[PDB]
Protein backbone atom coordinates (compact mmCIF):
# COMPACT_ATOMS: atom_id res chain seq x y z
CA UNK A 1 0.00 0.00 0.00
CA UNK A 2 2.70 2.46 0.79
CA UNK A 3 4.45 1.30 -2.57
CA UNK A 4 1.02 2.42 -4.22
CA UNK A 5 1.08 5.93 -2.86
CA UNK A 6 4.64 6.14 -4.03
CA UNK A 7 3.53 4.73 -7.43
CA UNK A 8 0.35 6.81 -7.46
CA UNK A 9 2.54 10.08 -7.14
CA UNK A 10 5.31 9.44 -9.94
CA UNK A 11 2.66 8.20 -12.87
CA UNK A 12 0.96 11.84 -12.98
CA UNK A 13 4.35 13.27 -13.13
CA UNK A 14 4.58 11.00 -16.19
CA UNK A 15 1.69 11.55 -17.80
CA UNK A 16 2.39 15.49 -17.87
CA UNK A 17 5.72 14.71 -19.24
CA UNK A 18 4.59 13.00 -22.24
CA UNK A 19 2.10 15.96 -22.71
CA UNK A 20 4.85 18.68 -22.24
CA UNK A 21 5.52 19.51 -25.93
CA UNK A 22 2.60 17.82 -27.92
CA UNK A 23 0.09 19.83 -29.42
CA UNK A 24 -2.18 16.88 -30.04
CA UNK A 25 -0.82 15.64 -26.91
CA UNK A 26 -3.46 18.49 -25.31
CA UNK A 27 -6.01 16.66 -27.39
CA UNK A 28 -6.03 13.35 -26.12
CA UNK A 29 -6.10 15.42 -22.79
CA UNK A 30 -9.40 17.07 -23.68
CA UNK A 31 -11.58 13.66 -22.52
CA UNK A 32 -9.24 12.59 -20.65
CA UNK A 33 -9.93 16.13 -19.49
CA UNK A 34 -13.58 15.77 -18.27
CA UNK A 35 -12.44 12.67 -16.66
CA UNK A 36 -9.76 14.63 -15.50
CA UNK A 37 -11.56 17.41 -13.98
CA UNK A 38 -13.42 14.93 -11.91
CA UNK A 39 -10.04 13.25 -10.62
CA UNK A 40 -8.10 15.89 -10.21
CA UNK A 41 -10.96 17.43 -7.79
CA UNK A 42 -8.95 14.65 -5.41
CA UNK A 43 -7.13 13.97 -1.93
CA UNK A 44 -3.73 13.08 -1.62
CA UNK A 45 -2.36 13.78 -4.84
CA UNK A 46 -2.85 17.82 -5.63
CA UNK A 47 -0.04 19.17 -7.07
CA UNK A 48 0.53 16.43 -9.81
CA UNK A 49 -3.37 16.88 -10.98
CA UNK A 50 -2.66 20.62 -10.84
CA UNK A 51 0.42 20.58 -13.01
CA UNK A 52 -1.59 18.21 -15.66
CA UNK A 53 -4.68 20.13 -15.73
CA UNK A 54 -2.63 23.67 -16.28
CA UNK A 55 -0.99 21.63 -19.51
CA UNK A 56 -4.18 21.12 -20.70
CA UNK A 57 -4.96 24.39 -20.38
CA UNK A 58 -2.05 26.01 -21.90
CA UNK A 59 -1.90 22.62 -24.61
CA UNK A 60 -4.56 23.92 -27.34
CA UNK A 61 -6.87 26.23 -28.22
CA UNK A 62 -9.62 23.33 -28.81
CA UNK A 63 -9.60 21.98 -24.99
CA UNK A 64 -10.20 26.07 -24.42
CA UNK A 65 -13.24 25.50 -26.56
CA UNK A 66 -14.47 22.86 -25.31
CA UNK A 67 -15.80 23.37 -21.15
CA UNK A 68 -18.27 22.26 -18.57
CA UNK A 69 -19.61 24.50 -16.18
CA UNK A 70 -19.82 21.49 -13.69
CA UNK A 71 -16.77 21.60 -14.56
CA UNK A 72 -15.72 25.05 -13.54
CA UNK A 73 -17.57 24.64 -10.63
CA UNK A 74 -15.88 21.92 -9.42
CA UNK A 75 -12.55 23.36 -10.03
CA UNK A 76 -13.23 26.28 -8.16
CA UNK A 77 -14.61 24.57 -5.34
CA UNK A 78 -11.31 23.07 -5.55
CA UNK A 79 -9.59 26.22 -5.02
CA UNK A 80 -11.93 26.73 -2.24
CA UNK A 81 -11.53 23.81 -0.27
CA UNK A 82 -7.56 24.04 -0.87
CA UNK A 83 -5.74 27.51 0.23
CA UNK A 84 -4.27 29.11 -2.78
CA UNK A 85 -1.16 28.36 -4.40
CA UNK A 86 -0.78 31.01 -6.54
CA UNK A 87 -1.82 27.98 -8.57
CA UNK A 88 -5.37 28.40 -8.50
CA UNK A 89 -4.84 31.91 -9.96
CA UNK A 90 -2.64 30.24 -12.63
CA UNK A 91 -5.60 27.53 -13.31
CA UNK A 92 -7.86 30.57 -14.07
CA UNK A 93 -5.63 32.28 -15.89
CA UNK A 94 -4.88 29.30 -17.86
CA UNK A 95 -8.92 28.85 -18.43
CA UNK A 96 -8.97 32.50 -19.80
CA UNK A 97 -8.30 33.26 -23.32
CA UNK A 98 -6.65 30.45 -26.06
CA UNK A 99 -5.25 32.76 -27.11
CA UNK A 100 -5.94 33.89 -29.76
CA UNK A 101 -9.21 35.32 -28.27
CA UNK A 102 -9.91 34.49 -24.75
CA UNK A 103 -13.90 32.84 -25.23
CA UNK A 104 -16.38 35.60 -24.11
CA UNK A 105 -18.98 33.21 -22.88
CA UNK A 106 -16.78 30.84 -20.69
CA UNK A 107 -14.81 33.55 -19.33
CA UNK A 108 -18.13 35.81 -18.21
CA UNK A 109 -19.31 32.79 -16.18
CA UNK A 110 -16.30 32.19 -14.46
CA UNK A 111 -15.76 35.69 -13.76
CA UNK A 112 -19.26 36.18 -12.30
CA UNK A 113 -19.00 32.99 -10.29
CA UNK A 114 -15.60 33.68 -8.38
CA UNK A 115 -16.38 37.36 -8.74
CA UNK A 116 -19.88 37.06 -7.45
CA UNK A 117 -18.88 35.54 -4.00
CA UNK A 118 -16.47 38.08 -3.15
CA UNK A 119 -15.22 35.89 -0.62
CA UNK A 120 -12.20 35.19 -2.64
CA UNK A 121 -9.76 37.11 -2.43
CA UNK A 122 -9.28 39.88 -0.39
CA UNK A 123 -10.79 42.83 -1.20
CA UNK A 124 -10.00 46.50 -0.78
CA UNK A 125 -10.70 50.06 0.69
CA UNK A 126 -9.65 53.45 1.50
CA UNK A 127 -10.30 54.17 5.21
CA UNK A 128 -9.68 57.07 7.09
CA UNK A 129 -7.63 57.26 10.11
CA UNK A 130 -9.35 55.48 12.79
CA UNK A 131 -8.16 57.94 15.58
CA UNK A 132 -8.85 58.84 19.20
CA UNK A 133 -7.75 60.32 22.27
CA UNK A 134 -9.36 60.41 25.75
CA UNK A 135 -9.24 63.50 28.65
CA UNK A 136 -7.96 63.17 31.71
CA UNK A 137 -5.39 60.79 33.26
CA UNK A 138 -7.12 58.47 34.93
CA UNK A 139 -10.96 57.94 35.07
CA UNK A 140 -12.02 54.90 36.93
CA UNK B 1 -15.66 63.94 -54.59
CA UNK B 2 -15.08 64.60 -58.66
CA UNK B 3 -12.32 66.73 -57.69
CA UNK B 4 -11.20 64.82 -54.81
CA UNK B 5 -10.92 61.49 -57.97
CA UNK B 6 -9.11 63.53 -59.94
CA UNK B 7 -6.64 64.80 -56.84
CA UNK B 8 -6.39 60.96 -56.21
CA UNK B 9 -5.66 60.07 -59.80
CA UNK B 10 -2.89 63.07 -59.33
CA UNK B 11 -1.17 61.23 -56.53
CA UNK B 12 -1.07 57.85 -57.80
CA UNK B 13 0.42 59.58 -61.15
CA UNK B 14 3.04 61.52 -58.60
CA UNK B 15 4.21 58.26 -57.21
CA UNK B 16 4.30 56.57 -60.31
CA UNK B 17 6.39 59.24 -61.29
CA UNK B 18 8.13 59.61 -58.08
CA UNK B 19 10.08 56.35 -57.61
CA UNK B 20 13.40 57.59 -58.80
CA UNK B 21 16.33 56.41 -56.69
CA UNK B 22 19.47 57.31 -54.69
CA UNK B 23 18.81 54.55 -52.69
CA UNK B 24 21.83 55.09 -49.82
CA UNK B 25 20.89 51.70 -48.17
CA UNK B 26 24.57 50.83 -49.09
CA UNK B 27 25.84 54.07 -46.82
CA UNK B 28 23.80 53.20 -43.98
CA UNK B 29 24.77 50.16 -44.10
CA UNK B 30 28.39 50.93 -44.39
CA UNK B 31 27.75 53.29 -41.56
CA UNK B 32 26.28 50.29 -39.55
CA UNK B 33 29.17 48.05 -40.20
CA UNK B 34 32.05 50.41 -39.33
CA UNK B 35 29.35 50.70 -36.35
CA UNK B 36 32.42 41.94 -28.01
CA UNK B 37 28.57 41.40 -29.75
CA UNK B 38 28.48 42.72 -33.62
CA UNK B 39 27.56 45.95 -34.28
CA UNK B 40 25.40 44.17 -37.22
CA UNK B 41 26.21 40.67 -35.74
CA UNK B 42 23.48 41.30 -33.77
CA UNK B 43 21.33 41.53 -36.89
CA UNK B 44 22.82 38.31 -37.76
CA UNK B 45 21.88 36.57 -34.20
CA UNK B 46 17.89 37.81 -34.78
CA UNK B 47 17.49 36.40 -37.74
CA UNK B 48 19.03 33.46 -36.92
CA UNK B 49 16.23 33.63 -33.71
CA UNK B 50 13.95 34.72 -35.91
CA UNK B 51 13.58 31.73 -36.91
CA UNK B 52 14.32 28.63 -35.21
CA UNK B 53 11.59 25.93 -34.57
CA UNK B 54 8.85 27.29 -35.93
CA UNK B 55 5.95 25.18 -37.93
CA UNK B 56 6.11 28.02 -40.80
CA UNK B 57 8.01 31.37 -41.74
CA UNK B 58 5.90 34.64 -42.59
CA UNK B 59 7.38 37.25 -44.55
CA UNK B 60 7.92 39.98 -41.81
CA UNK B 61 9.41 43.22 -43.40
CA UNK B 62 11.88 43.95 -41.09
CA UNK B 63 13.81 40.75 -42.13
CA UNK B 64 13.28 40.87 -45.86
CA UNK C 1 16.02 60.78 -21.13
CA UNK C 2 20.25 59.67 -22.40
CA UNK C 3 20.07 57.79 -18.46
CA UNK C 4 21.54 54.38 -18.88
CA UNK C 5 18.53 52.09 -17.90
CA UNK C 6 17.60 47.98 -17.51
CA UNK C 7 16.82 46.89 -21.50
CA UNK C 8 13.64 46.71 -20.78
CA UNK C 9 13.04 50.60 -20.03
CA UNK C 10 15.02 50.66 -23.69
CA UNK C 11 11.77 48.68 -25.01
CA UNK C 12 9.14 50.97 -23.54
CA UNK C 13 11.25 54.36 -24.75
CA UNK C 14 11.35 52.12 -27.85
CA UNK C 15 7.75 52.22 -28.29
CA UNK C 16 7.39 55.90 -27.74
CA UNK C 17 9.80 56.74 -30.38
CA UNK C 18 8.16 53.94 -32.71
CA UNK C 19 4.66 56.10 -31.67
CA UNK C 20 5.80 59.60 -32.91
CA UNK C 21 7.39 58.85 -36.56
CA UNK C 22 4.31 57.92 -37.03
CA UNK C 23 2.78 61.37 -36.41
CA UNK C 24 5.03 62.42 -38.23
CA UNK C 25 4.44 60.20 -41.52
CA UNK C 26 0.97 61.49 -41.71
CA UNK C 27 2.09 64.83 -41.69
CA UNK C 28 3.69 64.16 -45.15
CA UNK C 29 0.58 62.36 -46.33
CA UNK C 30 -1.58 65.43 -45.49
CA UNK C 31 1.02 67.69 -47.41
CA UNK C 32 0.67 66.16 -50.38
CA UNK C 33 -3.03 66.02 -50.55
CA UNK C 34 -2.98 69.97 -50.53
CA UNK C 35 -0.23 69.90 -52.48
CA UNK C 36 -2.24 67.91 -55.45
CA UNK C 37 -5.16 69.85 -54.49
CA UNK C 38 -4.51 73.52 -55.83
CA UNK C 39 -2.25 71.93 -58.37
CA UNK C 40 -5.29 69.74 -59.70
CA UNK C 41 -7.17 72.84 -59.92
CA UNK C 42 -5.22 74.96 -61.82
CA UNK C 43 -4.54 71.70 -64.21
CA UNK C 44 -7.96 71.39 -64.55
CA UNK C 45 -8.33 75.25 -65.69
CA UNK C 46 -5.19 74.88 -68.20
CA UNK C 47 -7.82 72.12 -69.60
CA UNK C 48 -10.71 74.57 -70.06
CA UNK C 49 -8.37 77.05 -71.63
CA UNK C 50 -7.50 74.22 -74.03
CA UNK C 51 -8.24 58.43 -70.05
CA UNK C 52 -8.21 61.94 -69.22
CA UNK C 53 -6.70 61.18 -66.17
CA UNK C 54 -3.89 59.42 -68.03
CA UNK C 55 -3.26 62.19 -70.20
CA UNK C 56 -2.77 64.55 -67.74
CA UNK C 57 -0.23 61.87 -65.53
CA UNK C 58 1.24 61.95 -69.17
CA UNK C 59 1.40 65.87 -68.69
CA UNK C 60 2.83 66.04 -65.25
CA UNK C 61 5.44 63.09 -66.52
CA UNK C 62 6.69 65.24 -69.15
CA UNK C 63 6.70 68.29 -66.87
CA UNK C 64 8.71 66.52 -64.16
CA UNK C 65 10.56 64.24 -66.43
CA UNK C 66 6.18 67.80 -72.08
CA UNK C 67 2.56 69.02 -73.49
CA UNK C 68 1.73 72.77 -72.08
CA UNK C 69 3.88 72.34 -69.10
CA UNK C 70 3.65 76.00 -68.40
CA UNK C 71 4.93 78.48 -65.92
CA UNK C 72 4.40 75.64 -63.18
CA UNK C 73 6.45 73.21 -64.32
CA UNK C 74 9.12 75.33 -61.79
CA UNK C 75 6.27 74.86 -59.17
CA UNK C 76 6.30 71.09 -59.17
CA UNK C 77 9.74 70.77 -59.27
CA UNK C 78 9.93 73.19 -55.94
CA UNK C 79 6.94 70.81 -54.42
CA UNK C 80 9.50 68.07 -55.43
CA UNK C 81 12.21 69.06 -53.68
CA UNK C 82 10.39 69.89 -50.49
CA UNK C 83 9.35 66.02 -50.39
CA UNK C 84 12.77 65.03 -50.48
CA UNK C 85 13.69 67.02 -47.66
CA UNK C 86 14.80 64.75 -39.22
CA UNK C 87 16.54 66.07 -36.78
CA UNK C 88 15.01 63.34 -34.84
CA UNK C 89 15.69 60.99 -37.39
CA UNK C 90 19.50 62.01 -36.22
CA UNK C 91 18.21 61.09 -32.83
CA UNK C 92 17.48 57.94 -33.59
CA UNK C 93 20.73 57.14 -35.37
CA UNK C 94 22.46 58.24 -32.04
CA UNK C 95 19.92 56.21 -30.05
CA UNK C 96 20.70 52.78 -32.74
CA UNK C 97 24.41 53.36 -31.84
CA UNK C 98 23.84 53.11 -28.23
CA UNK C 99 21.71 50.31 -27.95
CA UNK C 100 24.53 48.84 -30.74
CA UNK C 101 27.29 49.59 -28.37
CA UNK C 102 25.96 47.45 -24.91
CA UNK C 103 25.13 43.80 -26.34
CA UNK C 104 21.15 43.64 -26.50
CA UNK C 105 19.76 40.74 -24.79
CA UNK C 106 15.82 39.80 -25.30
CA UNK C 107 14.19 39.69 -29.36
CA UNK C 108 11.60 41.53 -29.10
CA UNK C 109 13.45 44.67 -28.61
CA UNK C 110 16.28 43.96 -30.42
CA UNK C 111 13.83 43.60 -33.29
CA UNK C 112 12.15 47.00 -32.56
CA UNK C 113 15.00 49.17 -32.56
CA UNK C 114 15.97 47.41 -36.11
CA UNK C 115 12.57 48.56 -37.52
CA UNK C 116 13.18 51.13 -35.78
CA UNK C 117 16.44 52.32 -37.40
CA UNK C 118 15.22 51.28 -40.97
CA UNK C 119 12.33 53.36 -41.03
CA UNK C 120 14.05 56.08 -39.43
CA UNK C 121 16.74 56.78 -42.52
CA UNK C 122 15.57 54.67 -45.60
CA UNK C 123 12.94 56.60 -45.55
CA UNK C 124 11.08 57.40 -49.03
CA UNK C 125 9.64 53.49 -48.92
CA UNK C 126 7.84 53.96 -45.83
CA UNK C 127 6.38 57.30 -47.87
CA UNK C 128 5.54 54.67 -50.92
CA UNK C 129 3.80 52.74 -48.72
CA UNK C 130 1.64 55.44 -47.43
CA UNK C 131 0.62 56.79 -50.98
CA UNK C 132 -0.23 53.07 -51.59
CA UNK C 133 -2.87 53.41 -48.66
CA UNK C 134 -4.17 57.03 -48.72
CA UNK C 135 -7.81 57.84 -49.76
CA UNK C 136 -8.93 61.47 -50.55
CA UNK C 137 -12.39 62.53 -49.26
CA UNK C 138 -14.37 65.66 -50.84
CA UNK C 139 -15.60 68.22 -48.39
CA UNK C 140 -19.12 66.49 -48.65
CA UNK C 141 -20.64 63.82 -46.25
CA UNK C 142 -17.90 62.17 -44.31
CA UNK C 143 -20.91 61.65 -41.16
CA UNK C 144 -21.55 58.85 -43.53
CA UNK C 145 -17.88 58.26 -44.05
CA UNK C 146 -17.28 57.79 -39.99
CA UNK C 147 -20.22 55.70 -39.51
CA UNK C 148 -18.70 53.18 -41.82
CA UNK C 149 -15.65 53.84 -40.04
CA UNK C 150 -17.02 52.58 -36.66
CA UNK C 151 -18.90 49.44 -38.38
CA UNK C 152 -15.86 48.44 -39.88
CA UNK C 153 -14.05 48.51 -36.51
CA UNK C 154 -16.48 46.80 -34.84
CA UNK C 155 -16.04 44.53 -37.65
CA UNK C 156 -12.20 44.27 -36.47
CA UNK C 157 -12.78 44.00 -32.97
CA UNK C 158 -15.12 40.38 -33.68
CA UNK C 159 -12.03 39.40 -35.75
CA UNK C 160 -9.83 39.95 -32.45
CA UNK C 161 -12.27 38.20 -30.68
CA UNK C 162 -12.99 35.46 -28.08
CA UNK C 163 -13.82 31.92 -30.33
CA UNK C 164 -17.04 33.49 -31.79
CA UNK C 165 -19.91 33.64 -29.32
CA UNK C 166 -22.90 34.39 -31.46
CA UNK C 167 -23.11 38.07 -30.08
CA UNK C 168 -20.42 38.71 -33.13
CA UNK C 169 -22.85 37.07 -35.32
CA UNK C 170 -25.53 40.08 -34.23
CA UNK C 171 -22.79 42.85 -35.00
CA UNK C 172 -22.25 41.40 -38.24
CA UNK C 173 -26.03 41.83 -39.08
CA UNK C 174 -25.34 45.23 -37.90
CA UNK C 175 -22.33 45.79 -40.58
CA UNK C 176 -24.66 44.29 -43.16
CA UNK C 177 -27.33 46.92 -42.29
CA UNK C 178 -25.08 49.54 -42.56
CA UNK C 179 -24.06 48.10 -45.93
CA UNK C 180 -27.65 47.87 -47.18
CA UNK C 181 -28.13 51.65 -45.74
CA UNK C 182 -26.25 52.33 -48.89
CA UNK C 183 -23.02 54.12 -46.98
CA UNK C 184 -20.11 52.51 -48.51
CA UNK C 185 -21.46 52.92 -52.03
CA UNK C 186 -18.89 54.89 -54.08
CA UNK C 187 -17.06 52.32 -51.66
CA UNK C 188 -15.32 50.50 -54.58
CA UNK C 189 -13.31 53.98 -54.50
CA UNK C 190 -13.69 53.95 -50.70
CA UNK C 191 -12.04 50.30 -50.09
CA UNK C 192 -9.30 49.41 -47.22
CA UNK C 193 -8.92 45.89 -45.39
CA UNK C 194 -8.26 43.18 -48.14
CA UNK C 195 -11.06 45.94 -49.15
CA UNK C 196 -13.62 45.78 -46.34
CA UNK C 197 -14.50 42.56 -48.37
CA UNK C 198 -11.48 40.52 -47.69
CA UNK C 199 -11.07 41.56 -44.47
CA UNK C 200 -14.66 40.54 -43.91
CA UNK C 201 -13.43 37.43 -46.10
CA UNK C 202 -10.89 36.35 -43.27
CA UNK C 203 -13.57 37.19 -40.54
CA UNK C 204 -15.96 34.39 -42.85
CA UNK C 205 -13.45 31.77 -42.91
CA UNK C 206 -12.15 32.11 -39.52
CA UNK C 207 -16.00 31.90 -38.62
CA UNK C 208 -15.92 29.08 -41.41
CA UNK C 209 -12.52 28.06 -39.34
CA UNK C 210 -24.70 29.50 -40.08
CA UNK C 211 -27.20 32.16 -40.60
CA UNK C 212 -24.22 34.91 -40.36
CA UNK C 213 -22.22 32.67 -42.73
CA UNK C 214 -24.85 33.07 -44.86
CA UNK C 215 -25.73 36.55 -44.15
CA UNK C 216 -21.30 37.29 -44.66
CA UNK C 217 -21.50 35.45 -48.02
CA UNK C 218 -24.69 37.57 -49.53
CA UNK C 219 -22.64 40.10 -48.28
CA UNK C 220 -19.41 39.45 -50.29
CA UNK C 221 -21.11 38.66 -53.17
CA UNK C 222 -23.00 42.24 -53.02
CA UNK C 223 -19.31 43.73 -53.07
CA UNK C 224 -18.88 41.97 -55.81
CA UNK C 225 -21.34 43.39 -58.23
CA UNK C 226 -19.87 46.73 -57.32
CA UNK C 227 -16.67 46.62 -59.29
CA UNK C 228 -15.19 44.89 -62.14
CA UNK C 229 -11.69 45.70 -61.04
CA UNK C 230 -13.31 44.92 -57.58
CA UNK C 231 -14.70 41.90 -59.17
CA UNK C 232 -10.90 40.54 -60.23
CA UNK C 233 -9.24 41.23 -56.64
CA UNK C 234 -12.68 39.48 -55.16
CA UNK C 235 -11.68 36.84 -58.62
CA UNK C 236 -8.23 36.41 -56.78
CA UNK C 237 -9.98 35.85 -52.93
CA UNK C 238 -12.06 33.56 -54.79
CA UNK C 239 -9.44 31.30 -56.12
CA UNK C 240 -8.74 31.32 -51.92
CA UNK C 241 -12.26 30.66 -51.13
CA UNK C 242 -12.72 27.65 -53.94
CA UNK C 243 -10.00 26.01 -52.43
CA UNK C 244 -11.10 26.49 -48.92
CA UNK C 245 -14.55 25.34 -50.10
CA UNK C 246 -13.12 22.11 -51.48
CA UNK D 1 -17.96 42.15 -18.18
CA UNK D 2 -14.64 44.28 -17.83
CA UNK D 3 -16.81 47.51 -16.72
CA UNK D 4 -18.09 45.21 -14.12
CA UNK D 5 -15.08 43.88 -12.36
CA UNK D 6 -14.26 47.67 -12.66
CA UNK D 7 -17.43 47.96 -10.62
CA UNK D 8 -15.28 46.16 -8.79
CA UNK D 9 -13.02 46.68 -6.40
CA UNK D 10 -10.34 48.28 -6.69
CA UNK D 11 -13.12 51.02 -7.83
CA UNK D 12 -12.11 54.17 -9.90
CA UNK D 13 -11.14 55.91 -7.24
CA UNK D 14 -9.30 53.00 -5.66
CA UNK D 15 -7.13 53.20 -9.06
CA UNK D 16 -6.65 56.62 -8.74
CA UNK D 17 -5.44 56.78 -5.70
CA UNK D 18 -2.95 53.46 -6.52
CA UNK D 19 -1.70 56.07 -9.42
CA UNK D 20 -1.22 58.67 -7.01
CA UNK D 21 0.15 56.16 -4.46
CA UNK D 22 3.78 55.37 -4.13
CA UNK D 23 5.69 52.43 -2.85
CA UNK D 24 4.27 49.19 -2.14
CA UNK D 25 4.89 45.77 -4.12
CA UNK D 26 6.72 45.58 -7.14
CA UNK D 27 4.12 42.87 -8.17
CA UNK D 28 1.29 45.21 -6.87
CA UNK D 29 2.20 48.15 -8.70
CA UNK D 30 2.44 46.72 -11.95
CA UNK D 31 -0.65 44.74 -11.83
CA UNK D 32 -2.34 47.72 -10.52
CA UNK D 33 -1.10 49.92 -13.27
CA UNK D 34 -2.10 47.08 -15.46
CA UNK D 35 -5.63 46.76 -14.24
CA UNK D 36 -6.41 50.44 -15.18
CA UNK D 37 -5.07 50.53 -18.46
CA UNK D 38 -6.92 47.46 -19.31
CA UNK D 39 -10.49 48.57 -17.52
CA UNK D 40 -9.65 52.06 -17.54
CA UNK D 41 -9.31 50.96 -20.20
CA UNK D 42 -7.48 50.98 -23.53
CA UNK D 43 -9.04 48.50 -25.35
CA UNK D 44 -10.64 51.70 -27.31
CA UNK D 45 -7.12 52.47 -27.52
CA UNK D 46 -6.05 49.33 -28.80
CA UNK D 47 -9.11 50.17 -31.22
CA UNK D 48 -8.17 53.21 -32.21
CA UNK D 49 -4.29 52.23 -33.18
CA UNK D 50 -6.04 50.05 -35.54
CA UNK D 51 -8.48 52.29 -37.27
CA UNK D 52 -5.12 55.08 -37.22
CA UNK D 53 -3.08 52.92 -38.91
CA UNK D 54 -4.12 53.70 -42.74
CA UNK D 55 -4.58 57.30 -44.02
CA UNK D 56 -7.60 58.82 -44.34
CA UNK D 57 -7.95 62.57 -46.15
CA UNK D 58 -10.95 65.35 -45.44
CA UNK D 59 -11.38 68.20 -47.92
CA UNK D 60 -11.55 71.52 -45.43
CA UNK D 61 -9.73 74.81 -46.21
CA UNK D 62 -8.56 74.32 -43.20
CA UNK D 63 -7.01 71.43 -44.08
CA UNK D 64 -6.15 72.91 -47.08
CA UNK D 65 -3.67 74.95 -45.34
CA UNK D 66 -1.51 72.24 -43.92
CA UNK D 67 1.54 71.55 -45.44
CA UNK D 68 4.84 71.30 -44.41
CA UNK D 69 8.42 73.48 -44.60
CA UNK D 70 12.00 71.87 -45.01
CA UNK D 71 13.25 74.54 -43.48
CA UNK D 72 11.95 73.70 -40.72
CA UNK D 73 11.38 70.60 -38.71
CA UNK D 74 9.43 69.57 -35.74
CA UNK D 75 7.18 66.94 -33.95
CA UNK D 76 3.73 67.70 -33.76
CA UNK D 77 -2.92 69.73 -36.23
CA UNK D 78 -3.86 66.81 -38.39
CA UNK D 79 -6.57 66.88 -40.72
CA UNK D 80 -6.90 63.32 -40.78
CA UNK D 81 -10.40 61.68 -39.50
CA UNK D 82 -10.95 58.97 -36.75
CA UNK D 83 -13.82 57.82 -35.20
CA UNK D 84 -14.51 59.54 -32.10
CA UNK D 85 -14.00 57.23 -28.81
CA UNK D 86 -17.33 55.96 -27.45
CA UNK D 87 -15.94 56.00 -23.86
CA UNK D 88 -12.92 58.21 -16.24
CA UNK D 89 -10.31 61.43 -15.14
CA UNK D 90 -9.65 61.99 -19.20
CA UNK D 91 -7.81 65.30 -19.02
CA UNK D 92 -7.50 64.91 -15.27
CA UNK D 93 -6.32 61.57 -15.52
CA UNK D 94 -3.77 63.10 -18.53
CA UNK D 95 -2.39 65.82 -15.79
CA UNK D 96 -1.39 62.93 -12.94
CA UNK D 97 -0.09 61.47 -15.65
CA UNK D 98 2.09 64.35 -16.92
CA UNK D 99 2.96 64.81 -13.37
CA UNK D 100 4.86 61.36 -12.49
CA UNK D 101 6.80 61.82 -15.84
CA UNK D 102 8.16 64.68 -13.76
CA UNK D 103 8.10 63.12 -10.86
CA UNK D 104 9.76 59.68 -12.43
CA UNK D 105 12.98 62.17 -13.74
CA UNK D 106 13.40 63.74 -10.60
CA UNK D 107 13.47 60.24 -8.65
CA UNK D 108 15.43 58.99 -12.02
CA UNK D 109 18.04 61.33 -10.52
CA UNK D 110 21.40 59.56 -10.22
CA UNK D 111 21.88 56.61 -7.71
Amino acid sequence: AESWKEIVNLLYELLASLIRGNRANCALFSTNLDWVVSKLDRLEASSGILEVLYCVLIESPEVLNIIQENHIKSIISLLDKHGRNHKVLDVLCSLCVCNGVAVRSNQDLITENLLPGRELLLQTNLINYVTSIRPNIFVG
Amino acid sequence: PTHRACNMFLESYKAAWILTEDHSFEDRMIDDLSKPDPLHQLVLHFSRTALTEKSKLDEDYLYM
Amino acid sequence: LQMKLPESVKLQMCNLLEYFCDQELQHRVESLAAFAERYVDKLQANQRSRDFHQDLLAHCGIQLEPEEETSLSSRLRSLLETVRLSLQELVSHMVVRWAQEDYVQSPELVRAMFSLLHRQYDGLGELLRALPRAYTISPSSVEDTMSLLECLGQIRSLLIVQMGPQEENLMIQSIGNIMNNKVFYQHPNLMRALGMHETVMEVMVNVLGPKMVTSCCRFLCYFCRISRQNQRSMFDHLSYLLENSG
Amino acid sequence: RVAHALCSHVDQAQLLHALEDAHLPGPLRAGYYDLLISIHLESACRSRRSMLSEYIVPLTPETRAITLFPPGRKGGVTTSLRPPHHFIPLEALRDKALRMLGEAVRDGGQH
